[PDB]
């Protein structure tokens, strides 16, 4: 009945804002969480390490590194090189029946930066529009699609942003925001 | 589909116990309700049931003289009549709620079934 | 909807018909027109036919470019104004459409 | 008329002649939407001398004439940059009796005159940023205020106030200072208050749900509008006891009109005004919804009514169907179901034992289903960050606020909802409920729950430590800021 | 326009009293009356108020010891002042709750 998690993630989308070892919670139940620190344990025998009983991962990718290129100066953008951290996950027989927990991490970023085109360096093949509820939607079914096993693993899309900024939390203030515009647009024509 | 029993006629301040059972391979874990049918008239809400005994609403007219329950063990839910009136004669049927929340006066949910004779002398 | 016929090959003060045909099926348009758009500045306005009283032609050209029932004939040409060409007219609203190019020289 | 035809007119000034134009005109023309460029020059040169006979005083004669043919030539946006003129703004606002000249108190009760600037103002402002801009400085917010103030102490006609009240929601939406100066300088909620009282008072001490006019729902919409707009500021946690004691009293006249019903279809367009009003009160005030009178065939819980709660409840329901503009129907109405829940355990209870409680279900994924527990549950995978998270704090309130009593559904739920800070909310561990699934919580994998499959890991320790290679693979990801 | 008040005063702790209100001249079927608490030094305490409806709001200092009577179709207002404290002494006024409007005479009320 206990529940294994595993942080997956580049440093750039914030894992640590979520909170190699950590099994102190016992709420009720274990719930084991792992780090991830590349190159630490695995030098005493040469055999490496197991402890891999994981029922659930945790994969952690920004959207608004998007534009970017990790691949120095290479046709290799970002988002397909992140693409490919999720086939390897799911190629993987360790997690053929394990699921699978989407983090996008800095969504305010990528709210606003549609300024450039929405296919400059991403998806350059085809993009429904320029707003967010149809380009986030399609990097979803993206993701969603690019798992191999979809009949009986199903995955786990969550967005994420800022928790509290300087001033006002954004989801007490956005929806004042859309409802203002829209009973504005709503009035017209006299 | 649902079942009804525990009908028929009877005179005037006895008691009755009317039977709701699904038989017709459904699961019975919403909330339910009885409503009534005059001849002629349209269909009206005389009790309202959430699962567990949790809340209860009854219309202005059985606010005291009608009481309502439900067993989930055997999927059946009973409504017991006492001290009927020639007010309440009509057919008694009993269905369930897709909406969470408590609705009064609208026959929006479907699954009725048959529906009970109840006659008052 | 709507759609017009007619060309322009003439470098010096021709004679040229442009037709408007009524493809839409909506009635009570009581205006239709023409336009010229230079390669250089937008659309300009040319002549309209308001059904509720004189045509109205533009103080841009006072050419005898007349406009009957729509079709346009292009007299006193003078082609120092080659442009491509648009049709109009007018749940209430107005419509352009496509139009031909005239090439002049000499 | 024709255009070219009027503009000529315009010239001569014949009183006989180009008044009874104009009015052939606004008699044949009256309808929005008009040409495009047959119209643009001649017309365009038109409004040109409109403006310039209206920056000079124009004639007393046929006023709702000169006003109504200028509110037709402000439908188009080719003169709307002609008519956003500081002078012509300013004279709009005198013939609407809206200017700075407060002095000449409204005496005179030309309605014609005031009616038609009305609706060229509301025409200039909503579709002119300089337009709003410039009645920004012109400072027409307090005659207006003025004027709705005005409104018992004398009868003004339906069509006027409710058009003003529109200028009024335009200007408080549009411009951002506007907003302030009505909220302090003006005292804007105790005023809009007032007015939504006075709306409601059609048939007074009606006890059942009260029906409401076609004029007052429309106003009394308009003014929500306004109140939304003027509230949502500087109303976070704290403030003063006559405000929380204003802000209850608005509570209380938003509670007896939320199971009310309107005549016509507008019933949700104004149940979701009351909300989103509702949605930017205190949190404390809330508690103003629960407490309630319990009549004879309320609906009766722990001792205390819940119409208003079931009513709301009912209307997330209805509201749920709406799925392109869900974040603005249903997020404030999950966020006032919380903060009212949060902080009664009446609340908590009721909607503990009316959201989530059917547990022995055929064991199943519970983001599929009917139920309003699995609509809301599929609502938290969403892509909107704003519903996603009020609908976690739902049901993590719900649940009274416990992480293990939280994982009663899903273990993602968590992952969606988790480090959301803005706590000492109402901790209960009183009631425990366990069915014929709770003997099989044995067999339940917590993210996933109760579905009871099992495979073999399958490298088979041949490449166990080959199979490590996605390590390797994963691994140049790690390292951020510099290689070093 | 026109406000007045009835009744006031003369009481120990541990004793109630109704104070009335007339109100003339303005439509009451659509404004929400209040009561005013003016004590002895340079403040003015909101004591009550009640919307169109018998919709009642008491102060945390008097919630269970006061309230307040609409009397409809009878243009005044009424406020029950029932095991009132020490502190409890001062003049009242009633005004409506959303307009402020002049303030009228005021009842004097003392505890001793």
């Amino acid at each position: 009945r206990e529940v294994k998690l595993l942080l997956l993630g580049a440093g750039e989308s914030g894992k640590s804002t979520i909170v190699i070892v950590e099994t102190h919670f016992t709420f009720k139940d274990l719930h084991f969480k792992m780090f991830d620190v590349g190159g630490q344990r695995s030098e005493r025998k040469k055999w490496i390490h197991c402890f891999e009983g994981v029922t659930a991962i945790i994969f952690c990718v920004a959207l608004s590194d998007y534009d970017l290129v990790l691949a120095e100066d290479e046709e290799m953008n970002r988002m397909h090189e992140s693409m490919k951290l999720f086939d390897s996950i799911c190629n993987n027989k360790w997690f053929t029946d394990t699921s699978i927990i989407l983090f996008l991490n800095k969504k305010d970023l990528f709210e606003e930066k549609i300024k450039k085109s929405p296919l400059t360096i991403c998806y350059p093949e085809y993009a429904g529009s320029n707003t967010y509820e149809e380009a986030a939607a399609y990097i979803q079914c993206q993701f969603e699609d690019l798992n191999k096993r979809k009949d009986t693993k199903e995955i786990y899309t969550h967005f994420t942003c800022a928790t509290d900024t300087k001033n006002v939390q954004f989801v007490f203030d956005a929806v004042t925001d859309v409802i203002i515009k829209n009973n504005l647009k709503d009035c017209g024509l006299f | 589909q649902l079942q009804e029993s525990g009908g028929g006629l009877e005179q005037a301040g006895d008691s009755l116990r009317l039977s709701c059972a699904a038989s017709g391979l459904i699961v019975s874990n919403y909330a339910m309700g009885w409503f009534r049918q005059a001849p002629g008239k349209e269909r009206e809400f005389v009790a309202y049931i959430n699962w567990n005994g949790g809340v209860t609403y009854y219309t202005n007219s059985v606010k005291g003289r009608f009481t309502i329950s439900r067993d989930n063990a055997k999927n059946t839910v009973y409504l017991q009549m006492n001290s009927l009136k020639p007010e309440d004669t009509a057919v008694y049927y009993c269905a369930r709620t897709s909406r969470a929340s408590v609705t009064t006066r609208v026959a929006d949910f479907g699954y009725w079934g048959q529906g009970t004779q109840v006659t008052v002398s | 909807q709507l759609q017009e016929s007619g060309g322009g090959l003439v470098q010096a003060g021709g004679s040229l018909r442009l037709s408007c045909a009524a493809s839409g099926g909506i009635v009570h348009i009581s205006s239709m027109g023409w336009f010229r758009q230079a390669p250089g500045k937008q659309r300009e306005l040319v002549a309209t036919s308001p059904s509720n009283g004189d045509i109205r032609y533009a103080d841009s050209v006072k050419g005898r470019f007349t406009l009957s029932r729509v079709s346009l004939q292009m007299n006193s040409l003078e082609p120092e104004d080659t442009a491509v060409y648009y049709c109009h007219s007018f749940s209430y609203n107005n419509y352009y459409g496509q139009g031909t190019q005239v090439t002049v020289s000499s | 008329m024709e255009p070219r035809a009027v503009a000529d007119a315009l010239e001569t000034g014949e009183e006989d002649a180009v008044t009874e134009a104009l009015r052939s005109f606004n008699r044949e023309h009256s309808q929005s939407f008009t040409f495009d460029d047959a119209q643009q020059e001649d017309r365009k040169r038109l409004a040109k001398l409109l403006v310039s006979v209206l920056e000079q005083g124009l004639s007393p004669k046929h006023r709702v004439t000169w006003l109504q043919t200028i509110r037709i030539l402000s439908r188009d946006r080719s003169c709307l940059d002609s008519f956003a003129s500081r002078q012509s703004l300013h004279a709009l606002a005198c013939y609407a009796d809206i200017a700075i000249s407060e002095e000449p108190i409204p005496q005179p009760p030309d309605m014609d005159v005031l009616l038609e600037s009305l609706k060229c103002l509301c025409n200039l402002v909503l579709s002119s940023p300089t337009a709003q801009m410039l009645a920004a400085e012109a400072r027409l917010v307090v005659r207006l205020a003025e004027r709705v103030g005005l409104y018992r102490k004398r009868s003004y006609p339906h069509e006027v106030q409710f058009f003003d009240l529109r200028l009024l929601f335009l200007l408080t939406a549009l411009r951002t200072d506007v907003r302030q100066q009505l909220f302090q300088e003006l005292h804007g909620v105790r005023l809009l208050t007032d007015a939504l009282e006075l709306t409601l008072g059609v048939a007074p001490k009606e006890n059942p749900l009260v029906i409401l006019p076609a004029q007052e729902t429309e106003r009394a919409m308009e003014i929500l509008k306004v109140l939304f707009n003027i509230t949502f500021d500087s109303v976070k946690r704290e403030v003063d006891e006559e405000d929380a004691a204003l802000y209850r009293y608005l509570g209380t006249l938003l509670r007896h009109c939320v199971m009310a019903d309107a005549a016509g279809d507008r019933t949700e367009e104004f149940h979701g005004h009351t909300v989103n009003l509702l949605g930017n009160l205190p949190l404390k005030c809330l508690d103003v919804l629960l407490a309630l009178e319990l009549h004879e065939g309320s609906l009766e819980f722990m001792g205390v009514n819940m119409d208003v709660i079931n009513a709301l409840l009912a209307f997330l329901e209805k509201r749920l169907h709406q799925t392109h503009r869900l974040k603005e129907c249903v997020a404030p109405v999950l966020s006032v179901l919380t903060e009212c829940a949060r902080m009664h355990r009446p609340a908590r209870k009721f909607l503990k034992a009316q959201v989530l409680p059917p547990l022995r279900d055929v064991r199943t994924r519970p983001e599929v289903g009917d139920l309003l527990r699995n609509k809301l549950v599929r609502l938290m995978t969403h892509l909107d960050t704003d519903v996603k998270r009020v609908a976690a704090e739902f049901l993590f309130v719900l649940c009274s606020e416990s992480v293990p009593r939280f994982i009663k559904y899903t273990g993602y739920g968590n992952a969606a909802g988790l480090l959301a800070a803005r706590p000492e909310g109402q901790y209960s561990e009183d009631e425990d409920t366990d069915t014929e699934e709770y003997r099989e919580a044995k067999a339940s994998i917590n993210p996933v729950t109760g579905r009871v499959e099992e495979k073999p890991p399958n490298p088979m320790e041949g490449m166990t430590e080959e199979q490590k290679e996605h390590e390797a693979m994963k691994l140049v990801n790690m390292f951020d800021k510099l290689s070093r | 326009v026109q406000l007045q008040e009835s009744g006031g005063g003369l009481v120990q702790p541990g004793g109630s009293l109704r104070l009335s209100c007339a109100a003339s001249g303005i439509i009451f079927r659509s404004n929400g009356m209040a009561w005013y608490r003016q004590a002895p030094g340079k403040e003015r305490e909101w004591v009550a108020s009640i919307t169109s409806f018998g919709d009642a709001i008491y102060r945390d200092s008097v919630k269970g010891r006061f309230t307040i009577s609409r009397d409809n179709a009878r243009n005044a207002v009424s406020l029950q002042t029932n095991s009132l404290k020490t502190e409890d002494t001062a003049v009242y006024y009633c005004n409506t709750y959303p307009v402020n409007s002049a303030w009228g005479q005021g009842t004097q009320v003392t505890v001793s």
